[PDB]
């Protein structure tokens, strides 16, 4: 996604869009849903996130907790082309980044 | 599959020998229909809506 | 760029202009800056550094 | 219309077929979001074969880049207009003057 | 001539103007530049690029 | 409790320059306060203010907002944009439907609206249409609500009107009635002390709200919000929702989901049957004694119930738990 | 129809003076408005008593020097700015400090008054070098408002700290409400002295702000 500056972030954090992170951790959301309760079965979870049902977003806030997501830009010249961050849910369709890195 | 055969047997078969391939609006976008259009084949039963 | 001009503007000793050497102890100066009276790029001025 | 301009954009819009410029100058008889009809008036054709000049003007169609390309009437009814000035405007323009 | 246009309708013939924060309401140290720049939204944009 | 000095603010001359522009001066003010309240009030006024704004418009012979109409120089979207700036002031309602009929050559303003006894129109001279031919005629049922803070149609995807006809056009809503809000401190010549100021608050509204109920509602919101700044119990949430459905969740849905005939639907709506949790536990003995429910209607129910896997008139004395 | 109230409230006291308070449920700009309001209230509109005038024997002007003292007059006045005073019920009280010998001249060496309560008795003010050294001064304490500077015979002026609050900062930080999306959660960080706790200090500021504007409320409905 298109990147955007995020001053309020820390140095180990990045702005990851809601709808983006929802579809990205789909296999993790499913597992945690059937794990807790909510969803009777696996196919119940799919229909549950396909119908983005409020409660699902909180479970999403759970799975991305300490699950690092590493970022990458087009021209990767050196090692600092791919760097990891802690996912931060942001109401938007754009990806925010720490103005230092 | 046997389990699925049982499953439809518990909730009603209606196992049509047909599938599904309807044109659906892709996930994410949303708007209002301003014009539909239908180009029928020359020698095909034209539709009610057509 | 943005932040560095920020910290450069946080130094840059300007003479007088709501300056004067009214001394205190670090954190209390913060109350001084928000509460106007004194400027920010002056003067120089003295304070207690721990 | 763009504040700080160049004077050139009044040419861009009317040079492009995007905006409907009056073929023959006369007087507007009927205005509408659907169309605009003008009555030739000052010097029609060689034959006295009726004045009038009807402009259909396209509206709310899709572009090759999926942008809304539609035309809008900038002239009011019963208003005099000469040959070669903007009757109906187009997308991203302001009565002769281009606006991106 | 730009300065000459800055009169007539009455305006600071420097482009500079002192602004207030809005959050705090406190004035910014230096007079900033304020005016009207003809901006345009390009294509590309989000939704598509995501 | 016995400490501090302090003073109190009070309204002076509310100079109404026009129907929109207004100036509310507050004279009895000190030095620090007169500059502090300036921002608190400015934000609550430039945001947290009431007002009204069009939400829906249904126009005859017009389905979507991209069409046009014969005899209308302006297109439908433009007419929807003009209705955006309708300076409406409703008496004591939350929703009104002003009708607007007008035929013949000439511009259609806010005056050609049906002058309702509750609606107070600021500028009837406001532009909305421009009919061209004398045989051209329009009529639109407008809807005006009361709320606060933007909120377009894009927010309500379909959380209003389960059906909502083709002709209903959703418009965005600019709720807040305050265009601009400014203020200057200024030294006050209070014939008393010497070191006091007078918070002058230059204001610009739309005329759909007066500077009286405006600054009071504003300061009132600050007070109510400051109300929590008093005690600090740090109340937490209990959370811990129950994760164990005792019954099939489908029993929670209404009988509308059954997708049956209108006659059978009205019957269920008359016999006090709302959810399928009551139809699933109602026998055919009770279904025959139902007004206007014959062989065709009863066959409809068992066919629309059995297909969903459920039966008719089962028993589940657990209805309903358990909030 | 109206508005919502902040429900989740957390307070962690990183000691008796330094603390952090966070209120999550808040609408747009309110976190910042209440931030600037309470900040502007705590940094001046707060009461508290502080040293305003100092009369030292042998010292009439600030650019003088004291004998037997390791710290000059300016350093002494500076340490006096850090004297937290809590007076019972007076708008003015005069204190006398007499002490001789070697070592730290603490606040315990000030004449123990009945009305005046010194928050920090170990607050070091001066340093005496030799045995033959001695100091005696009159420290006038007043009841004021905000921060009084030098802008206001034997009377040494000192910047008055008519405030128990040393520093106030505040953050915005987007709050993730499970119903809305554009909501902020104010995090107020306060660094105070000993005159008053952050708990009742913030409540006091809110109440002081409450005295104003209240004339424009009314009830009924």
């Amino acid at each position: 996604s298109v990147i955007t500056v995020g001053p309020y972030l820390r140095l180990h954090q990045c702005g990851l869009p809601k709808k983006m992170a929802l579809e990205l951790f789909k296999p993790f959301i499913y597992g945690k849903l059937e794990l807790r309760g909510l969803a009777t079965t696996i196919k119940a979870a799919k229909k549950m996130v396909e119908r983005e049902e409020a409660v699902v977003w909180d479970i999403l806030d759970e799975v991305i907790r300490e699950h690092p997501v590493l970022l990458n830009r087009a021209p990767t010249l050196h090692r600092l082309g791919i760097q990891a961050f802690e996912p931060v849910l942001i109401e938007g369709k754009a990806i925010q980044l720490h103005p230092l890195v | 599959t046997p389990e699925e055969k049982l499953l439809r047997a518990i909730f009603g078969e209606k196992a049509s020998d047909v599938k599904d391939s309807s044109l659906r609006v892709p996930n994410g976008v949303s708007g209002t229909v301003i014009d539909v259009q239908v180009f029928t084949r020359d020698g095909v039963e034209k539709d009610k809506r057509a | 760029q943005d932040v560095v001009l920020g910290l450069y503007y946080m130094t840059r000793d300007c003479v007088n202009a709501k300056g004067e050497g009214m001394v205190l102890t670090g954190p209390k100066e913060a109350e001084r800056l928000y509460r106007s009276g004194l400027a920010s790029l002056h003067a120089r001025v003295k304070v207690r550094i721990t | 219309k763009p504040l700080v301009g160049t004077g050139m954009e009044r040419a861009v819009a009317v040079d492009s077929g995007v905006t409907a410029v009056a073929k023959r100058g006369g007087v507007v008889q009927y205005v509408d979001a659907s169309r605009i009809v003008i009555k030739v008036n000052e010097d029609e054709m060689y034959p006295g074969e009726a004045g009038i000049d009807i402009y259909n003007l396209t509206k709310y169609t899709r572009s090759n880049q999926n942008t809304c390309i539609n035309q809008m009437p900038c002239v009011s009814l019963g208003e005099p207009v000469e040959r070669g000035d903007v009757l109906a405007d187009g997308p991203s323009t302001d009565l002769g003057e281009l606006a991106l | 001539e730009i300065k000459e246009l800055l009169k007539l309708g009455d305006l600071p013939t420097s482009g500079q103007i002192r602004l207030y924060d809005g959050r705090t309401g406190e004035q910014f140290e230096r007079p900033v530049t304020v005016g009207y720049m003809y901006m345009l939204k390009l294509n590309h944009l989000v939704d598509d690029k995501m | 409790g016995s400490v501090t000095e302090f003073l109190k603010p009070r309204l002076v001359d509310i100079e109404q320059v026009s129907s929109t522009h207004a100036k509310v001066t507050l004279e009895p003010l000190e030095r620090g306060f007169g500059h502090t309240l300036g921002n608190a009030l400015r934000r609550i006024l430039l945001s947290s203010m009431p007002g009204c704004a069009v939400t829906e418009v249904e126009i005859d012979g017009v389905l979507h907002e991209y069409s046009t109409k014969e005899g209308v120089q302006e297109d439908i979207l433009e007419i929807l944009l003009n209705l955006k700036g309708l300076a409406v002031r409703v008496q004591g309602k939350d929703e009104v439907i002003l009708t607007l009929n007008k035929s013949g050559i000439g511009p259609v303003t806010a005056a050609d609206i049906t002058h309702d006894g509750d609606v107070e129109i600021v500028k009837p001279q406001h532009v909305i249409c421009h009919l061209t031919d004398e045989n051209a005629s329009i009529s639109m049922r407008i809807k005006v609500q009361r709320g606060r803070g933007y909120v377009p149609a894009s927010t309500r995807i379909h959380s209003e009107e389960d059906e909502r006809p083709i002709g209903r056009l959703l418009v965005d809503a600019c709720y807040s009635p305050v265009e601009r809000i400014a203020y200057n401190v200024e030294a006050a010549r209070v014939e008393q002390r010497t070191d006091l100021d007078k918070l002058v608050i230059e204001m610009e509204t739309n005329g759909t709200i007066d500077p009286e109920e405006a600054i009071r509602r504003a300061a009132t919101i600050l007070a109510e919000q400051l109300e929590a700044f008093v005690d600090l119990r740090d109340v937490r949430q209990p959370e811990v929702k129950e994760e164990k459905p005792e019954f099939d969740p489908i029993l929670l849905r209404p009988v509308d989901d059954l997708e049956l005939t209108v006659r059978s639907a009205n019957c269920l709506k008359a016999e006090a049957i709302h959810y399928i949790g009551d139809l699933v536990q109602r026998t055919e003995v009770e279904l025959l004694k139902t007004p206007n429910l014959g062989k065709k209607s009863l066959t409809e129910i068992k066919d629309v119930l059995a297909s969903r896997g459920l039966s008719l008139g089962m028993r589940l004395e657990n209805w309903p738990p358990a909030s």
